[PDB]
Order: structure tokens, then C-alpha cells, then sequence
């Protein structure tokens, strides 16, 4: 998975 | 409380709509922070990007003031230019410059590059990170899904929602933010960090650049964080494919001690670098191109 955290 | 953040972004963002200059506004990508459109200005001609936040969206909505800070205050070669935003409804509005070449990300996935193309990237970004760096920014979220090109193979840096600074009063930040399998371990491991987390993130990226994917990418989020946390330096799938000069330099990058790890700066004479080519030598790998 290529989406990120904040 | 939403309606009190709306009200916070008017007092910072340019006034009115700019759909009201902008024609045939068409989707061309997502990220965590929303959507990117294409968008035609009525009156040149010309394609600009549009990014679109919806703020009842956001894990964290005062990230969204990175947007404004950078746009504001740091705009270089390599970095993606914003021209303005606005609040639209209950979405902030990015209207900046479009990279026709699309996201380094499209390149890392279908085809092989060689050492002239990943030192032309690697340059490209380190140039970049060494000024960001030099003034307190980091990125945070440094992967080839943040590398943009233009149709002529010019390389920038995108994608700053998360971003943050440090300086003197602030030496550190602390918080958990960036994509699982390009973190860096001190990161992970939730000690104080520094701009020495786009360097190891920029590794990563290496990796990608030669294997195609950044490493445990066939692990879920939370193992591959243990791994990089917990293990040696994860290591190319593919060490005979890449030369001595490109492995010494990734072993500045890759460096588990955050003090140990090359700067941006430094990083910048590494021989590894000489071999950049041109920004004409990207060209071919772009999904037009190909």
C-alpha cells in the first residue's frame, strides 16, 4: 500500500 | 468546529473561486490529503493542476496550513511551484503548476532505469532537500509518488501536506507521519528526529528505483515497520545489478544511526552523482514515450 499516515 | 476551521483557512487564503477562470477541470490522481484535477485556464489556454482537500476529511486538518507556509515561503527549481488557493465550499484549493510527466511512481513500475537516470533523480531531489533542509523543512514523505516530471524530464519534488520544521526553538519533531515502508527506523521507533528522515526515505526510494518497490512491500503496513525498525538496513533483491558507486552511495543513505547518515549537503558530492545525465536522458521512461 502506497498511502500515508498523518 | 469545522465551520471554525473554514473560517481560519479564509483568513489565509487568496479570495474568490477560481472556477471562475478555470474550464474542464478533469481527475487525474488521488493522494492522502485528496484529489488532483487538471484544469484549463479559460482565458491562455494553458493546464494548471488543482489539488483539492476536502478539510472534513483530514486525519490531522492543520496540516493543511503546510500548504500555505510552502507556497508562501520556499519556491525553488526543483520543487512544484503553487500560484494560489482558495476555500471552496468546504474544500481548500491548491492551483498550481502542472507536471505533465506524471508521478516518478508510473516510471518505478513498468520499466528498468538505469544509473544515469537514477543519479539524474537522486540529484535532482538532494538539490531540493539540501536548501529545504537548510531553512528547517523536512518532507516527511519522501517516495516516488512525491517525484514529478515534466515533459522534458525535469525532476520536482511535490506533495507537502505533511511536512514540518525545525530550528533552534524546535530542534526536533516527533510525530508519526509518512508511508509505512519508505519510514526511517528512529522514525518508527518514535525518538525525536530530524531532516535525516528524507535521507533514509530517499533510500528507499532508491530501492524502488532499482527493484521497482520499496522493501517487505508484500508484508502489510504494521510488519514492515517492525522489520525496518527491528532489522539490519533492509537490502537490495538485486545487489549484482547495481554498481559499486551506486551501492557506496546507498550506504550513506540507508544508515540506522541517525547521526551517521550522510546529509543532504554532503550527499550532494558523492561520486555516485557524477554520473547524472541530463533531464532529456528521463524522457524516454515516460508513459508516452515507452
Amino acid at each position: 500500500r502506497r498511502r500515508s499516515w498523518y | 468546529s469545522h465551520e471554525q476551521f473554514r473560517a481560519a483557512l479564509q483568513l489565509v487564503v487568496d479570495p474568490g473561486d477560481p472556477r471562475s477562470y478555470l474550464d474542464n477541470f478533469i481527475k487525474i490522481g488521488e493522494g492522502s490529503t485528496g484529489i488532483v484535477c487538471i484544469a484549463t485556464v479559460r482565458s491562455s489556454g494553458k493546464l494548471v493542476a488543482v489539488k483539492k482537500m476536502d478539510l472534513r476529511k483530514q486525519q490531522r486538518r492543520e496540516l493543511l496550513f503546510n500548504e500555505v507556509v510552502i507556497m508562501r515561503d520556499y519556491q525553488h527549481e526543483n520543487v512544484v511551484e503553487m500560484y494560489n488557493s482558495y476555500l471552496v465550499g468546504d474544500e481548500l484549493w491548491v492551483v498550481m503548476e502542472f507536471l505533465e510527466g506524471g508521478a516518478l511512481t508510473d516510471i518505478v513500475t513498468h520499466t528498468r532505469m538505469n544509473e544515469e537516470q537514477i543519479a539524474a533523480v537522486c540529484l535532482a531531489v538532494l538539490q531540493a532537500l539540501s536548501v529545504l533542509h537548510a531553512q528547517g523543512v523536512i518532507h516527511r514523505d519522501i517516495k516516488s509518488d512525491s517525484i514529478l516530471l515534466t515533459h522534458d524530464g525535469r525532476v520536482k519534488l511535490s506533495d507537502f501536506g505533511v511536512c514540518a520544521q525545525v530550528s533552534k526553538e524546535v530542534p526536533r519533531r516527533k510525530s508519526l507521519v509518512g508511508t509505512p515502508y519508505w519510514m526511517a527506523p528512529e522514525l518508527i521507533s518514535r525518538l525525536p528526529y530530524g531532516p535525516e528522515v528524507d535521507i533514509w526515505s530517499l533510500g528507499i526510494m532508491v530501492i524502488e528505483m532499482v527493484d521497482g518497490e520499496p522493501p517487505y512491500f508484500n508484508e502489510p503496513p504494521l510488519k514492515a515497520m517492525k522489520m525496518i525498525r527491528d532489522n539490519l538496513p533492509p537490502r537490495l533483491k538485486n545487489l549484482h545489478k547495481v554498481s559499486p558507486s551506486l551501492k557506496g552511495f546507498l550506504d550513506r543513505l540507508l544508515v540506522r544511526d541517525p547521526a551517521q547518515r550522510a546529509t543532504a549537503a554532503e550527499l550532494l558530492k558523492h561520486p555516485f552523482l557524477a554520473k547524472a545525465g541530463p533531464p532529456a536522458s528521463i524522457v524516454p521512461l515516460m508513459r508516452q514515450n515507452r
